[PDB]
């Protein structure tokens, strides 16, 4: 669109390149996300652009607002509010020996849950939440980016090891369906990483990721997770670890923190805590 | 080239896995578990007693090995 000028490239994300940009009229600094659309079959439109319309209306303090959508043929720019930093890069920048203040952890988790609860209540999932996707301003606000886009684009069908660390066991074991609980799982893993500065489950592959999870939470079976032994990629030759062990991977977290974390990481997706319930958890009683 | 994970452990076995590059994995005829002779043809080098015990079907290029503890 002639209404914007690309200043510079700020990185590569799941959907491609993101530019820093400036709205010509208003001097509004923006983030512009280029998404390469396939040329499409005559008579057969995608429902991407309609799902995009929906997302364009969502406004909430803890989500990154999609301000505009610029179409070309076979190309699409998504315009967002710009933000000073991402959470991946911020955690890298904390010097070794320093941690994140435990009250900023709490604050960030809280806000992250507010964003997700807002999305979940509108039946919008993220599915690939990760520190790269969480953006901060210098005043204490944290926001979710890329909410809803996986449904918008994304197919029933690389080198994104990074992406595997926040992935749920229901997905990794090849369950037919997933729902909102995959985002609470992600949030679980990210909570640990806020506290410790490092990934809770640092897998090199899908199987290794599963193994890293089983090691900390115990290898599941029908008793702990009903009907898990029927999922396609469950094998009863997995290593046999016992229920963990999870508190040993996490430092800088008290009794309440550990409680909320273990509810975010329950195996059975039907019993894992919900976003609404997590916001009422006593871990947050001493927040504001 | 070939990648070797760190060892990890059960109460009963020790385990590792090994990641074949896309050229080398693409060649293997065998769809199922392999004997020590077979996985030695491929260039996997481990001590003796390592058993190919399972396949994670979503990642067939990953070979999962176990070996009992004392
Ligand atoms: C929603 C678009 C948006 C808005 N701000 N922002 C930021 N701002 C922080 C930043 C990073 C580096 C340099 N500077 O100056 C600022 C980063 C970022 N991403 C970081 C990784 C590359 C893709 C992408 C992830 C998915 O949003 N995306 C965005």
């Amino acid at each position: 669109m002639e209404d914007y000028t690309k200043i510079e490239k700020i990185g590569e994300g799941t959907y491609g390149v993101v530019y820093k940009g400036r709205h010509k009229t208003t001097g509004q600094v923006v983030a512009m996300k280029k998404i390469r659309l396939e040329s499409e079959e005559e008579g057969v439109p995608s429902t991407a652009i309609r799902e995009i319309s929906l997302l364009k209306e969502l406004r909430h303090p803890n989500i990154v607002s999609l301000q505009d959508v610029l179409m070309q043929d076979s190309r699409l720019y998504l315009i967002f509010e710009f933000l000073s930093m991402d959470l991946k890069k911020y955690l890298d920048s904390i010097p070794p020996g320093q941690y994140m203040d435990s009250s900023l952890v709490k604050s960030y988790l809280y806000q992250i849950l507010q964003g997700i609860v807002f999305c979940h209540s509108r039946r919008v999932l993220h599915r690939d939440l990760k520190p790269q996707n969480l953006l901060i301003d210098d005043k204490g606000t944290i926001k979710l980016a890329d909410f809803g886009l996986a449904r918008a684009f994304g197919i029933p069908i690389t080198h994104e090891v990074v992406t595997l660390w926040y992935r749920s066991p229901e997905v990794l074991l090849g369950s037919a369906r997933y729902s909102t609980p995959v985002d609470i799982w992600s949030i679980g893993t990210i909570f640990a990483e806020l506290a410790t500065k490092k990934p809770l489950f640092h897998g090199d592959s899908e199987i290794d990721q599963l193994f890293r999870i089983f090691r900390a939470l115990g290898t599941p079976n029908n008793e702990v997770w009903p009907e898990v032994e029927s999922l396609q990629d469950y094998k009863n030759t997995f290593p046999k670890w016992k229920p963990g062990s999870l508190a040993s991977h996490v430092k800088n977290l008290d009794e309440n923190g550990l409680d909320l974390l273990s509810k975010m990481l329950i195996y059975d997706p039907a019993k894992r805590i919900s976003g609404k319930m997590a916001l009422n958890h006593p871990y947050f009683n001493d927040l504001d | 080239q070939i990648y070797y994970s760190d060892k990890y452990f059960d109460e009963h076995y020790e385990y590792r896995h090994v990641m074949l590059p896309r050229e080398l994995s693409k060649q293997v005829p065998k769809t199922h578990l392999m004997s020590e002779e077979e996985w030695r043809r491929l260039g996997v080098q481990q001590s003796l007693g390592w058993v190919h015990y399972m396949i994670h079907e979503p990642e067939p290029h990953i070979l999962l090995f176990r070996r009992p503890l004392p």
